DNA sequence: AAAAAAAGAGTTGACACCCGGGCGAATCCCTGCTATAATGGGAGCTGTCACGGATGC
DNA sequence: GCATCCGTGAGTCGAGGGTAATAAGCAGGGATTCGCCCGGGTGTCAACTCTTTTTTT
């Protein structure tokens, strides 16, 4: 727990391979219809923007 | 935290004649309703 | 004072048996009151024509006289639909009633 | 001490919020509430303790799970533990004294170390 | 040393800003936490951060 | 991922302040039963 | 999990069973509702066993 | 080829002490008693419909 | 058989952060609560005796 709050460059491989085909859910806020929540496979990048 | 007061819009303090376009009624007709609506006090009517 | 095995005992029993807590620490000799309290908190275990016997229903009840003297009756007439008397009913209730509120 | 005497606690249904949403009882934090990160570190702490207690010997091991009560609910004193065992009361020191000086080499000690810090 | 940062110091998120600590009152602790005191010898404080 | 929960409900809080939780609204768990998905919603609200 | 009784010196007539909109005491014994509301105010006085 | 001791155990007195239980003392909570004459109450809508039902003659 | 009157509804995620007013008095007696102190059970140490694994002869 205090290795990932540092933020050392080390940690940086192990999200890459957990994040391989973990599929996250995502949603908009006026779900109308059922293809509001699809999910993905998400792929890390640069930003603060999905 | 600097708070301004914006400004309240309501009915003017006066006599009003309003009459229904032909609802809440059985049948079409109007009622020609007739209000004295004071600033601070009990209000008036005078529906048909 | 003191606190010997006798001077609970003592204690235990006159505060069963019955007595002012105050002068408890007198009779016991130089116990204070603070401590008989605290040793007690601490260990636990802390003319008409009626008297006023022929007084019947619908009969008058104004009193005549003192109820302290020799002779005290009642009325004692045709007095129903009220405790007095007509002849007393409006001299006892506040004449000419005009009160009024909102509501 | 007269002041501060908190008079008329705030009502919880008051709406924090300038419509009737958002009530006050919304922003409040539970503080008797354990996370899940808390309770996770507590069993990875107890399975550590049984591993790092396997290189002393049994007499060691069994007087300070006895003093300390590490598997058992009720913790024993220095003499209650010395009127089941031989040692009455003085040996017992020397034997936890002993066993803590086993526990204190950074080799027997190296992965029970990131829990204090 | 009073305990606040000084000004025009670099700060990052999560750092302390104003160093206070309250009194905490008493607590029981699990028995393993208290055997890994005795054995490392460090004084539990009464404080709370 | 882990924050402080609510007082009587013991649920995770809401807004950004302090550690907020993504509100799993009602239109929302009726998306998930229209799928034939019915372990993701039934963890999603019990276990989380 | 645990629960507390309050003591009633006098009875109390249920809200939820009075006040519905169709009312459940008043469907016994052929009530009006506008007759029981009389009693529980203490307004009026009901005669039984004549 | 032989043969005794620093540790390892085992105790035996010798303090150091640390909350517990009383002895006090100092101080909180309850309850009642005050004697000229006091004599019916203050907001609140009222700028949504529409339905669906519950009383009445 | 109709006319008049009283309940339910109003999308959904997000921001924003704390609040606020009246105000008698004193005498009796108990229950409560905070300071000190003796104290007996818990720790922390000087300091006297069996065993034995060699290390020396
Ligand atoms: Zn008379």
């Amino acid at each position: 727990k205090r290795m990932v709050e540092r933020e050392q460059p080390q940690v940086w491989d192990i999200l890459e391979e957990v994040i391989r085909e973990h599929p996250v859910l995502l949603n908009r806020a006026p779900t109308l219809h059922r293809l509001g929540i699809q999910a993905f496979e998400p792929k890390l990048i640069e930003g603060k923007a999905i | 935290t600097e708070r301004v007061i914006v400004s309240q819009m309501h009915r003017s303090p006066g006599v009003f004649f309003d009459h229904d376009k032909g609802k809440t009624h059985a049948s079409g007709k109007l009622l020609f309703a007739a209000r004295v609506i004071p600033y601070r006090g009990s209000w008036l009517d005078f529906e048909f | 004072m003191s606190w010997t095995d006798e001077r609970v005992s003592t204690l235990k029993k006159l505060w069963l048996d019955g007595l002012s807590a105050s002068q408890i620490a007198k009779q016991l000799g130089g116990v204070t009151r603070n401590a008989v309290i605290g040793k007690v908190h601490r260990l636990g275990l802390s003319p008409g024509s009626a008297t006023v016997l022929t007084l019947g229903a619908h009969m008058c009840k104004w009193p005549i006289g003192d109820p302290s003297s020799e002779g005290f009756t009642f009325c004692g007439r045709r007095s129903s639909e009220g405790p007095y008397c007509v002849e007393h009913a409006r001299v006892a209730y506040q004449p000419q009633q005009t009160k009024k509120k909102s509501g | 001490k007269v002041l501060k005497i908190a008079k008329e606690p705030i009502s919880l249904e008051t709406p924090i919020g300038d419509e009737e949403d958002s009530h006050l009882g919304d922003f409040i934090e539970d503080k008797n509430a354990i996370l899940p990160i808390d309770a996770a570190i507590q069993s990875n702490l107890r399975e550590t303790t049984t591993r790092v207690l396997a290189s002393l010997t049994p007499r060691e091991e069994r007087v300070l799970r006895m003093r300390f009560g590490i598997g058992m609910n009720t913790d024993h004193t220095l003499e209650e533990v010395g009127q089941q065992f031989s040692v009455t009361r003085e040996r017992i020191r020397q034997i936890e004294a002993k066993a803590l000086r086993k526990l204190k080499h950074p080799s027997r000690s190296r992965k029970l170390r990131s829990f204090l810090d | 040393e009073a305990g606040i940062v000084a000004i025009g110091a670099e700060v990052q998120p999560g750092d302390i800003l104003v160093g206070k600590v309250t009194p905490k009152g008493e607590s029981p602790m699990t028995p393993e936490e208290k055997l890994l005191r005795a054995i490392f010898g460090e004084k539990a404080s009464d404080v709370r951060d | 991922s882990i924050g402080p929960y609510s007082l009587v409900t013991q649920q995770p809080l809401g807004g950004k302040a302090q550690f907020g939780g993504q509100r799993f609204g009602e239109m929302e768990v009726w998306a998930l039963e229209a799928y034939g998905a019915a372990y993701t919603l039934q963890e999603m609200l019990t276990v989380k | 999990e645990r629960m507390g009784h309050i003591e009633l010196a006098s009875p109390v007539a249920h809200i939820w069973f009075l006040k519905s909109l169709p009312s459940r005491i008043a469907m016994m014994l052929d009530m009006p509702l506008k007759d029981i509301e009389r009693v529980l105010y203490f307004e009026y006085y009901i005669v039984t066993e004549p």
